[PDB]
């Protein structure tokens, strides 16, 4: 029953103090957005900038198989917000958050459906 | 200079109607870098240029547009150009891209393999190419028209593009083609446009607006070559890069532009006058088909 798991592997690598995968394509916007986590065009606000979902998917990036059964990704083709602050490792902060099934913003970054 | 608010410059239309002979591109500003705003790739912000200038002409933009972008993969292994596209066209529009070498890209499909290898059943409404061979630039040899993937890119545009469609296709001082510049003259209108934040560079997007699919004027390849290089060795661009701190007004608008599967002996005057406004598109409206030759050698 075995399998690669890339997402720890990568989390592993960052611990050990390696350096971040490059090259995520940054788009310009006026930053003005919703401020959703994932969204068909960019949609960052003062707080974020815009990527483009290819280059910040950590399966995509590596070309391994999708964790998903039909094999299907969820930021190809997308953009996702990340936090100013994290902008400097976009693909480490989309494995290691969640997304809110209820307004789309990231879990404690923008959420606020608890309160 | 108000040129630098722009997003690039355009070949000015008195330097078209010149029949210079073919010279060394040697530009004043060459060297010189813009100052980009931080953390973003040179290719987003050539594109986002490019994008924000073809918002200005007369593109034929219907509902489930069709586009193609050829060259759009990098030795980074990603697709900042795609990324622009994706951004800039509309919703639903079908975005393919290609490459030699492998890439990770956000277009609906991505082919990987020489240009040669790609077969298309239907037609398009827009190609971008960016499709480059640094082996071209050779100062040791005349600079003769180039061929490779231009003889893909003609043969492509003449039986791939949909009329009522547009093209964008990257040339430098060395990367160039007669014949792609003889094709020029089947589109209502064109010129080479030069963005602003690489205006240190040979580099040059030839734009055909909206294809007539027949000759409108007769224009030499080599003579235009050589009006191109004339007029970026006499016309100084300033490097900017204020056009891409307002992207307030970047994505392209749908136009709903209509789709007629019309035959070709039905193409009147009072149609071909449509096609020049951007007000009609030509194609069948089939599903779209795509494939890459695999070539088998044990
Ligand atoms: C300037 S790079 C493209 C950069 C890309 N547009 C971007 O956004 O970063 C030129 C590309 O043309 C590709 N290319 C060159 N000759 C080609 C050919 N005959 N068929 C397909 N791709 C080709 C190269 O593999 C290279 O990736
Ligand atoms: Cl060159
Ligand atoms: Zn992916
Ligand atoms: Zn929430």
């Amino acid at each position: 029953a075995f399998a690669v798991d890339a997402a720890k592997a990568y989390k592993d690598y960052l611990a050990s103090g390696g350096q971040p995968i490059t090259n995520c394509v940054k788009m310009l916007c006026t930053h003005t957005g919703t401020g959703q986590a994932i969204t068909v065009t960019p949609e960052a606000n003062m707080d974020q900038e815009s990527f483009g979902g290819a280059s910040c998917c950590l399966y995509c990036r590596c070309h391994i198989d999708h964790p998903n059964p039909k094999g299907f990704c969820d930021l190809k083709g997308k953009y996702v917000q990340i936090p100013t602050t994290c902008a400097n490792d976009p693909v480490g902060f989309t494995l290691k958050n969640t997304v809110c099934t209820v307004c789309g913003m990231w879990k404690g970054y923008g959420c606020s459906c608890d309160q | 200079s108000s040129q630098a608010w722009q997003p690039g410059v355009a070949m000015p239309n008195l330097y078209k109607m010149q029949r210079m002979l073919l010279e060394k591109c040697d530009l004043q500003n060459y060297g010189d870098s813009a100052t980009l705003p931080k953390g973003i790739m040179m290719n987003v912000a050539k594109y986002t240029q490019l994008c924000q200038y073809l918002n200005t002409l007369t593109l034929a933009v219907p509902y489930n547009m069709r586009v193609i972008h050829f060259g759009a993969g990098s030795d980074k292994g990603v697709a900042p150009g795609t990324a622009v596209l994706r951004q800039w066209l509309p919703t639903g529009t079908l975005l393919v891209d290609s490459d030699l070498n492998d890439f990770v890209s956000d277009a609906d499909s991505t082919l990987i393999g020489d240009c040669a290898t790609v077969h298309t059943a239907n037609k398009w409404d827009l190609i971008i190419s960016d499709m480059y061979d640094p082996k071209t630039k050779n100062v040791t040899k005349e600079n003769d028209s180039k061929e490779g993937f231009f003889t893909y890119i003609c043969g492509f545009i003449q039986q791939k593009l949909a009329l009522g469609g547009s093209v964008a296709i990257k040339i430098t001082e060395h990367s160039w083609n007669a014949d792609l510049y003889k094709l020029m003259g089947h589109f209502a209108w064109w010129t080479a446009f030069v963005t602003n934040v690489n205006a240190s560079s040979s580099e040059a997007f030839l734009i055909g607006c909206n294809y007539l699919g027949k000759p409108r004027e007769q224009i030499d390849g080599y003579v235009m070559h050589a009006n191109y290089i004339f007029w970026r060795n006499t016309n100084p661009i300033q490097l900017s890069s204020y056009s891409l701190f307002d992207m307030s007004k970047f994505p392209l608008k749908l136009r709903g532009t209509a789709v007629m599967s019309l035959k070709e002996g039905q193409i009147n005057d009072m149609i071909l006058s449509l096609l020049s406004k951007g007000r009609l598109i030509i194609r069948e409206n089939n599903r779209v088909v795509i494939s890459s030759d695999v070539l088998v050698n044990n």
